[PDB]
């Protein structure tokens, strides 16, 4: 599981 | 993950693979990517809705790449409209044409010294390609004689441009391109207003990606940082690790300034009126490529302000499908639309460098 996070650092895919 | 994000997210593994070596779809890792996610949403909508901008038809595509010129982060990026596919907004199989001028031909004899001041006196008329009989005609088809090289860049004269990178040279327009992340197996002078003129593999020619990324430098003073998609990552076993882009010189801050004042005239007034705000000090190019033996295959345009720079290619899926009409209107539209959504809630003017001084609209070198 890898977490991708926005330039906000909130969560945006889990690929 | 949302659709809007595919895009991007594609890049992010390659960059992610290129910096770490490995690939976050078999190993598992966090990764903190420079994405506005409202930017982002935003573009998608000025594509798939008549919201902001009215495209001819639902075929026209549309590529842009948004970059923070202070440090190369990409912002946002969509590559067309309407899992990881192709991205057309990192691909440089289109030719980005006249929007070459600038960083091809222009910059680097600035920089290099052809060129002293704005004000400075070019003679656009009927000219050949250097050792040939093959005409170099103008966008419009017409010649304007003797006038400033302001003026050259406003109504963005091919013949002008062809000339100055004879001047240049081959060689030196070249490295003065690398530094800019742009390069071609071989240069030619047919490239002084193309970046197709022969099928060349990725890592040559014009993407919306390396346009946003080469005009940034413009915005920032001479700086170029590499698109970057990714900021830390978290690996499994705990430790963290930030990717910055350090940068590197491509030109001077008197050469940045100088092609930065010619470029605002070129919406003011000239060839890019239809991305001109009179509210927001930003500076642009229009670009148009063209069929070989009014329609064109791309019509792109690039524009920038202190913060960011955005890249536009428009055209449809097979080159040999012509752009027409109002068609030749959109790329400019829809760069207006996300600079004003960037910008007005915003974005200081540029201030003339040290090694250069104004007389009336023009700039020279002292
Ligand atoms: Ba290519």
């Amino acid at each position: 599981s890898s977490k991708i996070y926005d330039n906000k650092n909130q969560l945006i895919a889990d690929l | 993950y949302p659709a809007y994000m595919d895009n991007y997210l594609k890049e992010v593994i390659n960059q992610v693979e290129q910096e770490t070596g490995y690939n976050l779809l078999t190993t598992g890792m966090d990764v903190y990517t420079n994405v506005d996610q409202e930017a982002q949403k935003h573009l998608w909508d000025i594509y798939n809705s008549d919201q902001y901008v009215s495209y001819p038809d639902d075929d026209l595509q549309v590529a842009s790449t948004v970059v923070d010129v202070s440090n190369g982060k990409v912002i946002a990026q969509l590559g067309a409209r309407h899992s990881f596919g192709t991205n057309q907004a990192v691909e440089t199989n289109r030719d980005w044409g006249s929007a070459m001028k600038p960083i091809t031909d222009y910059a680097p004899a600035i920089e290099y010294g052809v060129y002293d001041s704005t004000a400075t006196m070019v003679n656009d008329i009927p000219y050949n390609y250097p050792g040939t009989s093959t005409p170099v005609y103008n966008w419009d088809r017409a010649y304007f004689g003797n006038i400033t090289l302001q003026y050259a860049l406003q109504q963005s004269r091919n013949v002008t441009a062809v000339e100055t990178l004879n001047k240049v040279g081959l060689d030196r327009a070249k490295t003065f391109l690398n530094g800019l992340g742009i390069d071609y197996p071989s240069m030619h002078y047919a490239n002084a207003i193309s970046s197709n003129t022969t099928e060349s593999n990725k890592q040559y020619g014009a993407s919306s990606e390396k346009m946003a990324a080469a005009y940034a430098a413009f915005a920032n003073g001479g700086i170029y940082h590499k698109p970057m998609y990714i900021n830390k990552v978290v690996f499994s076993d705990g430790s963290k690790k930030e990717f910055s882009d350090v940068g590197t010189r491509a030109m001077k801050e008197t050469t940045a300034y100088m092609m930065t004042e010619m470029m605002k005239t070129v919406l003011a007034y000239g060839t890019g009126r239809g991305a001109y705000l009179p509210w927001l000090a930003q500076a642009g190019k229009t670009g148009t490529s063209n069929y070989t033996d009014y329609v064109a295959p791309d019509e792109m345009f690039v524009g920038y302000t202190r913060k960011y720079s955005m890249a536009v290619w428009t055209g449809y899926s097979n080159r040999l499908t012509p752009i027409v009409g109002d068609g030749f209107l959109v790329a400019a539209k829809v760069y207006r639309s996300m600079i004003t959504y960037l910008s007005e809630g915003s974005p200081e003017d540029w201030n003339i460098p040290e090694g250069l001084y104004r007389n009336g609209e023009f700039v020279f070198k002292n």
